[PDB]
């Protein structure tokens, strides 16, 4: 699960895709990079955008939603992972990713491209980084037999993990900030 | 905290409530009664039209956007009881800001506002409405309005509304 | 243009009329809101009514994807010069409409401030009354300038029929010498 | 001067500019005054207002910088001298008692029949600290049209000045950059000046046109 | 140094700036070095063509200035002309009650198209669309009373262009039941977000200092913690009698502003709430005749126009009626010479207005000192330093109309 | 300090950010035009 | 030699007609014969002036469905080596953007004959 949010945040922003939506930005820069360009080109800058969307659906769809088989409710099927239905359950599950990302167009506004950095090297990095470490060691003390200590590891690294990550959110981008002095210019009484 | 993320239960929630679009133009949405639409030049139950000539729409418009030109109701070709009728009426469409004042100017009520509001076109001159364009449809029991007044009746009579078909 | 290069012919005629379907549909307004008409715009593209609903929701930031400048405003004298430059900087075919009153003649601001219509500075394809036009009139505007574009010819016919209007615009007589009923 | 200060004179009954459409009525002669001087007992905190204004200021310089005070509508403005402008509106924002920290602009008005003062420079004052409000009213000729600039004392007339320049073309001096904000440049006149006229063009008609109001008649 | 600076016109054409604002901003990579506003790309003349329009037509006008805040500017016109007339204690009660009513829905419809705006500018792109579905219902309620979806030209001098429908008390009453619901679907995409919070917090601050120095008011002004407002200090059109609390922050920034938007529409809510508590049937216009609009708006078949009541008076029955009709329709009402300021408080700060009376049945010199035009000079101030992202957020922040801004 | 600094002159046939606005005294505003562009349209 | 060929827009046959008369076959006897060519519509009056041989373009600043002024604006941005453009103008507070439609020559309503007779010498000189 970290590791696929983390890839889920990532393509996300591959895709030039809200709320990251940078190098486009209507709002800020009216027509990003496609500014300049009309007729199929301009269609094309669109067509590659949609391209790369269904790519990245469909590589989450193959790491992590095991990429064709059929989905609980129709796995009980005989022949449901065979012939042409896993064509059907790979794009649904690609058009599910799909959902996503116009759900997360619709809802979320853009971030500015400094703060989309700052979260992918300093939470995105980190987090997959250490969770590559947590998922060696784990994977590792299994073959070895300490079970227990694997799942401890597990249990004890995602939630400091959580822990840190609501620090960073909360602590780190702290929701206070100090007062101001007067200057040259009169001003009235505070309340 | 779950209610940062209290954004995707709204859309996704209204995504399963139908949607509150209007269906216009196949389903025009309702306009309000008192919309300030089309200018209308009315007619008395005798089919005579309303409208005196007086010009004070036109006077009161901020967008001159009313030109009307007052001719005498001589015996032989009557249009309007009393003595004046409004011969030339132009709306300038393009001017008018819709703001009602000429309707409240009108001392004859001769100028309504409907709600009808579909109006455009390619060329600039074909939104300067005329008399005829303005003038409402002649409805059941009214006569051209080339026609004497209604028998023994006089202005006075129209205005205090006792003239019938 | 080759589509232009085209012969008539029935080739000729439905490629017009296939382009004349294509362009009403994704008819993409550029994002040029002015004064009180551009919150009409908005409206329009708001829920109660669907400017969506004719393919036009993708209001072109940039005038290079834009197909319709809905000037939709008051253009004062300084923003001539700017509206003229964002006509320009969109691409063949382009398409105006003049929504409001202000847009179209000037309005009710006929003072040195206001250009007095905005074809004084680009040609409109529609022009749409209103102080503002009610969401309603521009959808009905918009629906005019489709069957509009439907229409457009294109390659030979397209000269043919400019040679065509030029032949009867030359006769009309001007507005001014409408005298009707004039005392 | 005392009286009140007239702006404009009518000649003629029914507020006619021209000869008039009916003979005989045209006679009469009504000055249009704006208000004169207030008697002393200034209403609300006005008299206060002024007291303080009149204490900060010497009696030297009080008299030659405050020309009139004019209380119309329960509403105060002190017709200030030019020149003085600075000074008074520095006194008015820094001291504690009257302390209008909050200029809220600039607005020009043009009496072109007021000899000698035919520009005129409102500036609305209010003080939160105290909630009070008042104007100042600054004449210059339209011969010389130069004022005071307020930018040191209240950098928000900065926009104020610059629009009234351009719409009145009052050169308010000092100003860091007196450039024309509504108009271009390149534009010729100051539109609001009453002498600017309104550049309308005719209304068109089938067979007919209304030429713009300012050519019409009128009878204010 | 200058090798390494851009300089680029967010220009008129550009979504953020509302097609006719132009910043030209100095930007070292992508932070605001600079900044400039180029005004009055939307200038109308406005001030200029009303002194050729008589009373009650400069309300059309005037209107048709900040028209996201259309009952504003005519709240404003007509206390100034009534003040000049000296009948500012004639309104009746039912005017000034209805007054107060549709400032507080015209407050709502234009914090609600500015948040729509700053959200689509910010890329809050279903912000924009439920905004402006609160703004609709808004606007069917206004369009009932008024007959017009904007630029309404319902405040005349005196009182009201015509009395209430019938169904409009129900339509505010479901309006004052319905519309906090609603508007918790726009607070709920954008209150608590974290990336809207990200966008906003801490961008575009501005001190109290500042704005004393620049004469910011509104949301800007208020977001310093300052808690004025025109509508407690110096009341008009009665809001002396209404309980509402003056909403402030203290955060100075973008995201305070936003808030303190969000707020004054509850606010707003509260206070509607309260006018239909207080609103009571009687005259919408002054007695007097010599001043009254004289006409009388009805209904019928044939459409709206002068209730066939007010027709057979004038033209059947009174002869001083028909002079009066004539009259105060044609040339106006004419206003005793004299020169008035008079404020309010608009959804973007104080709209100011002064107003000059020359005797005449027209307005001698009418200026409005509208809140964008200086909460404009603000723009150096909270872009600079910030990258253009911030800037934008900033810029929506300021909610500029340009309408009021140029004139 | 001179607020938001003066926009740069917008004339017919030139509306540039390097256009220097006009003083009333018919001077080019140096404040208009930022200080790196060169003078210039 | 060659009869100097000016383009007149304007959607109005009248302000064709006014400006037909102020200048006749020869504006001056030491001028060349003039030719018309009377356009009322701009998609024409590009087309005429795409295919050149003009010697100057008289447009109605006033045209209704697109203002002289536009077209001026047009054909010196897409026509190389176009004619000298004049441009009639409805208003004096027109003038700044004839400045601005880059029209060598501006002259206001209504034509006055002989303003316009000069302007077309001076232009064509
Ligand atoms: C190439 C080829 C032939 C291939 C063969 C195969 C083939 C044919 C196709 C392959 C696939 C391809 C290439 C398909 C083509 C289509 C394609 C590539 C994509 C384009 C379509 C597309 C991207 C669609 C989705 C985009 C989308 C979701 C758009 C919607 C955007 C929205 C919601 C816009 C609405 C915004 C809006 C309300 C605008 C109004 C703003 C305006 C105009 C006013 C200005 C204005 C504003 C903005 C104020 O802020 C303001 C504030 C206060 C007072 C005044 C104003 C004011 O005046
Ligand atoms: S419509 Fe009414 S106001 Fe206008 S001329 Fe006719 S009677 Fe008079
Ligand atoms: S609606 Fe207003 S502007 Fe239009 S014609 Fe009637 S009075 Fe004139
Ligand atoms: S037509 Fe009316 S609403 Fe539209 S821009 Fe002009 S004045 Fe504003």
């Amino acid at each position: 699960l970290p590791s696929f949010l983390v890839y889920v945040v990532s393509m996300v922003g591959e895709t030039n895709r809200a709320p990251f939506d940078l190098p486009e930005a209507e709002g800020e820069l009216v027509g990003g990079f496609h500014t300049e360009y009309s007729s199929l080109k301009f269609a094309m800058f669109m067509l590659a955008e949609y391209v790369n969307m269904t790519t990245v659906s469909a590589l989450a769809t193959t790491m992590f939603l095991g990429g064709w088989h059929a989905p609980f409710p129709f796995n009980l099927i005989d022949g449901a992972n065979s012939g042409w239905w896993p064509l059907l359950w790979f794009t649904a599950k690609v058009w599910t990713f799909m959902f996503l990302y116009f759900w997360l167009r619709a809802t979320l506004p853009r971030l500015r491209y400094d703060q989309f950095m700052a979260l992918g090297w300093k939470v995105l990095i980190p987090v997959s980084l250490l969770w590559i470490m947590v998922v060696a060691i784990t994977r590792s003390l299994r073959q070895h037999g300490e079970g227990t200590w694997a799942a401890w590891l597990l249990t004890a690294a995602v939630v400091v993990v959580v822990a840190l990550i609501w620090g960073l959110a909360t602590s780190l981008r702290r929701r206070t900030v100090q007062p101001p002095p007067p200057q040259s210019t009169g001003a009235y009484p505070v309340p | 905290f779950l209610d940062a993320l209290a954004g995707f239960a709204v859309t996704l929630g209204s995504m399963f409530k139908k949607p509150i679009t209007e269906g216009y133009p196949e389903k025009p949405g309702p306009v309000a009664p008192r919309y300030h639409g089309r200018h209308q030049l009315n007619r008395y139950p005798d089919g005579l039209e309303k409208c005196i000539g007086c010009e004070l729409c036109a006077w009161a418009c901020p967008a001159d956007a009313i030109y009307v030109e007052g001719a005498d109701n001589t015996a032989d070709e009557r249009y309007s009881p009393g003595e004046r009728y409004g011969r030339v009426y132009q709306i300038n469409y393009l001017r008018c800001i819709g703001c009602g004042l000429c309707i409240e100017a009108c001392p004859t009520r001769a100028l309504t506002m409907t709600t009808e509001y579909e109006m455009a076109d390619d060329n600039r001159a074909d939104l300067i409405w005329g008399k005829d364009k303005l003038l409402a449809p002649l409805q059941e029991g009214m006569q051209a309005p080339p026609h004497d007044m209604a028998p023994g009746k006089t202005d006075d009579d129209y205005y205090l509304g006792n003239v019938t078909p | 243009g080759l589509e232009e290069r085209l012969p008539g012919g029935i080739l000729l005629s439905t490629v017009e009329t296939v382009a004349g379907y294509v362009r009403k549909g994704s008819l993409w307004p550029a994002t040029f809101g002015l004064a009180c008409c551009a919150i009409e715009m908005m409206s329009t593209a708001g829920p109660r009514f669907d400017i969506a609903r004719f393919g036009m929701e993708r209001f072109s930031a940039t005038p290079r994807q834009a197909d319709l400048m809905i000037v939709a405003g008051r253009v004062s004298q300084k923003m001539a010069p700017v509206l003229r430059q964002i006509y320009d900087q969109m691409v063949e075919p382009k398409w105006v409409l003049a929504m409001g009153v202000c847009a179209s003649s000037g309005g009710m601001f006929n003072n040195y401030a206001v250009v007095q219509g905005v074809d004084h500075v680009v040609p409109v394809d529609i022009y749409l009354p209103g102080c503002p036009p009610r969401p309603e009139m521009l959808l009905h505007a918009i629906l005019k300038l489709h069957d509009k574009i439907q229409q457009m010819p294109l390659g030979v016919n397209r000269e043919e029929a400019i040679r065509e209007a030029e032949q009867a615009a030359l006769a009309v007589p001007p507005t001014i010498e409408l005298k009707g009923l004039l005392r | 001067g005392d009286e009140p200060e007239i702006i404009a004179v009518r000649r003629g009954m029914f507020g006619n500019r021209d000869t008039g459409d009916t003979s005989g009525y045209g006679r009469l002669v009504r000055p249009v005054a704006l208000p004169g001087s207030t008697p002393r007992p200034y209403g609300g905190y006005f008299d206060a207002v002024m007291d303080r204004l009149a204490e900060v200021l010497g009696e030297e310089r009080y008299a030659m910088s405050i020309e009139r005070v004019v209380v119309y509508r329960d509403q105060l403005t002190i017709e200030v001298s030019r020149v003085q402008l600075p000074a008074v509106a520095s006194v008015l924002r820094d001291d504690p008692d009257l302390r209008f920290e909050l200029c809220l602009g600039v607005s020009g008005v043009h009496y072109p029949e007021d000899t000698g003062r035919e520009l005129h420079a409102v500036y609305p004052l209010m003080s939160i600290t105290h909630n009070r409000r008042i104007q100042l009213e600054v004449a210059a000729p339209d011969a010389d049209p130069h004022i005071p600039s307020l930018y040191a004392v209240y950098p928000t007339t900065d926009w104020h000045e610059r629009e009234t320049y351009d719409f009145f073309g009052i050169i308010f001096d000092g100003h860091p950059s007196l450039t024309r904000i509504e108009m271009p440049d390149d534009w010729e006149g100051h539109p609001q000046r009453k002498d600017y006229p309104l550049g309308g063009i005719p209304v068109e008609y089938h067979g007919a046109q209304i030429p713009p109001p300012d050519q019409r008649r009128s009878y204010s | 140094q200058a090798g390494e600076r851009i300089v680029v016109n967010m220009g008129p054409q550009h979504p953020s700036t509302h097609g006719v604002l132009r910043l030209i901003l100095e930007i070292e990579g992508e932070i605001i070095t600079e900044a400039r506003c180029g005004i009055g790309y939307l200038h109308t003349g406005i001030e200029k063509n009303l002194e050729y329009r008589n009373w009650t037509q400069g309300v059309t006008f005037v209107t048709r200035m900040d028209y996201l805040s259309p009952f504003f500017n005519e709240t404003a016109y007509c206390l100034g002309v009534e003040k000049l007339l000296g009948i500012t204690d004639d309104i009746p009660e039912r005017a000034s009650v209805i007054r107060v009513m549709l400032m507080e829905l015209n407050r709502i419809s234009s914090h609600l198209v500015a948040l729509a705006t700053g959200g689509m500018e910010l890329g809050a792109m279903s912000a924009m669309f439920y905004g402006f579905r609160e703004r609709e219902e808004i606007l069917r309620v206004f369009e009932s009373i008024t007959g017009l979806r904007m630029n309404h030209a319902y405040i005349r001098p005196g009182g009201l262009a015509a009395d209430l429908p019938d169904d409009a008390i129900t339509q505010v009453r479901r309006l004052v039941e319905i519309l906090p619901k609603r508007l918790k679907d726009l607070e709920d995409l954008l209150n608590e977000n974290y990336i809207w919070k990200a966008r906003t917090v801490g961008v575009g601050y501005l001190d109290l200092t500042g704005c004393m120095a620049l004469g910011i008011t509104g949301p800007i002004l208020r977001s310093t913690g300052l808690p004025h407002d025109l509508r407690k200090a110096q009341p008009y059109c009665g809001y002396e009698n209404y309980e509402f609390d003056v909403i402030t922050d203290d955060r100075c920034d973008s995201y305070g502003r936003y808030i303190i938007r969000v707020k004054e529409m509850h606010e707003s809510v509260k206070i509607v709430e309260q006018c239909l508590a207080r609103l009571k049937p009687g005259p919408v216009m002054i007695s007097d005749k010599k001043l009254a609009w004289p006409a009388d708006l009805k209904l019928g078949p044939d459409g709206l126009g002068n209730s066939p009541e007010h027709i057979a008076k004038i033209m059947g029955r009174s002869m001083e009626g028909l002079i009066h009709h004539f009259k105060l329709v044609t040339e106006g009402i004419r206003v005793p010479p004299g020169q008035v300021y008079v404020a309010v408080e608009s959804p973007r700060g104080e709209l100011g207005v002064h107003m000059v009376s020359d005797g005449g049945t027209r307005p001698y010199r009418v200026h409005y000192r509208d809140p964008s035009f200086t909460n404009l000079q603000a723009v150096a101030a909270t872009c600079e330093g910030g990258m253009v992202a911030d800037a934008i957020a900033a810029v929506a922040s300021i909610d500029p109309v340009m309408g009021g801004v140029d004139r | 300090h001179p607020t938001p600094l003066p926009n740069p002159g917008v004339y017919a046939r030139h509306n540039s950010v390097d256009v220097p606005a006009r003083l009333p005294d018919g001077s080019e505003s140096p404040l208009s035009v930022s200080t790196i562009l060169p003078h210039r349209t | 030699s060659a009869p100097l060929r000016i383009l007149v827009y304007s959607d109005n046959p009248r302000t064709r007609e006014q400006v037909r008369l102020a200048l006749g076959k020869r504006i001056h006897p030491e001028l060349p014969e003039i030719e018309y060519v009377d356009v009322a519509t701009a998609p024409m009056a590009i087309s005429q002036m795409d295919a050149g041989g003009f010697d100057l373009a008289i447009l109605d600043g006033e045209a209704t469905p697109a203002g002289g002024m536009g077209v001026a604006k047009q054909v010196k941005d897409e026509i190389d080596d176009c004619p000298p453009i004049l441009v009639l103008t409805g208003r004096a507070d027109d003038a700044w953007l004839a400045k601005w439609s880059r029209a060598e020559a501006a002259v206001p309503h209504p034509i006055d004959p002989i303003r316009l007779s000069d302007a077309v010498v001076s232009l064509l000189r």
